[PDB]
């Protein structure tokens, strides 16, 4: 879909350009294919580019838009993912603390040693904290 | 915990079955409260959540959580009794009166519907 | 290997980070003749705090992985100078050697993901 939308620019001029941008924006929203479209995992090394990024530019504003929406829906994980791309490190941890915090209180029998919110917790800490950590103490 | 809400849920079922209330207007209110209660109990969760809970029960390896399933079971029992009675009342009602109150009763029927699906 | 452990590096980095942010935030008050001299001195100190932050940041990076192997292979005649390099030397930098080393960190596989991007950013910014 991205490849096709990109053709829209082929008609060079404003209007069409915005139409292209809106179309991409519309694609990201509601398709919710964030990783594919927007990018993924830092391991330092900024984003690993999404397909759109290869095309480039307005990508930060789209992320904020998507992320806020995620907040409405309460699609946590998506929000965390989105904020990572946003590079709002402090925001990420805070949302993150909330996610891990609940699920901690509850009743027992869980927590395999390999994947979920806890695992997510481990990822971020190892990941951010060593590196020039921008988050609040 | 919406335990306190549970009691209202019971009262609502009681009134509906009784079908007192000249006003369908009253019953529309009952339907609305019931609808929210049914919706509220299961915050949007899907089969994945249920599977995870079952595994944890797995078996009580240690201390499990099976809180939401237990809550759903209690709701469904209450509802059953009252249920046969009230189903009759809710459907007939349906039709008429209240094309209005309708918006409320059909929504109540659908929520209820998931749960007590089966 | 580095003289100081990773935990320690993180500790120092974190602490300096707090200071860096503090001064950065209230820099307007301090900066901007006795008054001017105060301005210069404070400006110098703030720059110093940031500089230490940068050095520590690089080290935070190095701790992540495969630093030791490259070090052994890389060191040449210059090596004697490198080994007797103090932290203050980094604080008040010896730019060329680090640049070469950092380039090797990036060129070689050692830096992973986000880290690598950061050095390239660093070389661009202050290199």
């Amino acid at each position: 879909a991205l490849q096709y939308f990109y053709f829209l620019r082929d008609e060079k001029d404003s209007q069409g350009e915005n139409m292209f941008l809106r179309c991409v924006s519309e694609l990201v929203i509601e398709s919710r294919e964030f990783d594919m479209i927007l990018g993924k995992l830092e391991n330092d090394g900024s984003r690993k580019p999404g397909v759109i990024d290869k095309f480039t530019s307005d990508t930060k504003p789209i992320i904020n838009k998507v992320a806020s929406v995620a907040e409405n829906k309460g699609l946590f994980e998506e929000a965390a993912k989105l904020y990572d791309l946003a590079k709002n490190a402090d925001k990420v941890l805070e949302l993150m603390n909330k996610l891990l915090s609940p699920v901690v209180p509850q009743i027992s029998a869980p927590q395999s040693n390999k994947e979920r919110l806890k695992n997510m917790a481990l990822s971020i800490a190892e990941r951010y904290r060593a590196q020039g950590i921008s988050a609040n103490k | 915990g919406d335990s306190s809400l549970y009691i209202i849920l019971k009262k609502l079922l009681d009134f509906i079955l009784k079908t007192g209330g000249g006003f369908q207007r009253v019953r529309t209110h009952l339907y609305g409260s019931l609808l929210y209660y049914l919706q509220i109990a299961q915050r949007p969760d899907e089969p994945d959540t249920l599977e995870a809970a079952k595994k944890t029960m797995w078996e009580r390896l240690t201390a499990p959580e099976d809180v939401f399933s237990k809550l759903q079971r209690e709701n469904i029992a209450i509802i059953e009794s009252y249920g046969a009675a009230l189903m009759e009342v809710v459907c007939r009602d349906a039709c008429d009166g209240h094309e209005i109150g309708r918006m409320l009763a059909l929504a109540l029927l659908d929520r209820i519907v998931s749960v007590d699906k089966q | 290997e580095s003289s100081v452990p990773c935990q320690l590096l993180e500790s120092v980095l974190q602490e300096l980070k707090g200071l860096q942010e503090f001064l950065d935030r209230n820099s307007q008050f301090a900066g901007g003749e006795a008054q001017l001299s105060e301005k210069i001195s404070l400006q110098a100190i703030q720059q110093l705090v940031r500089k230490s932050y940068q050095a520590l940041a690089l080290w935070k990076l190095l701790c992540e992985h495969q630093f030791t192997i490259i070090v052994a292979e890389l060191q040449k005649e210059l090596q004697e100078q490198l080994k007797i390099t103090t932290f203050k030397d980094l604080v008040i930098r010896d730019k060329e050697l680090t640049g070469a080393l950092i380039a090797s960190l990036i060129n070689c596989y050692i830096r992973d993901n986000a880290a690598v991007d950061g050095i390239s950013l660093h070389l661009q910014d202050i290199c």
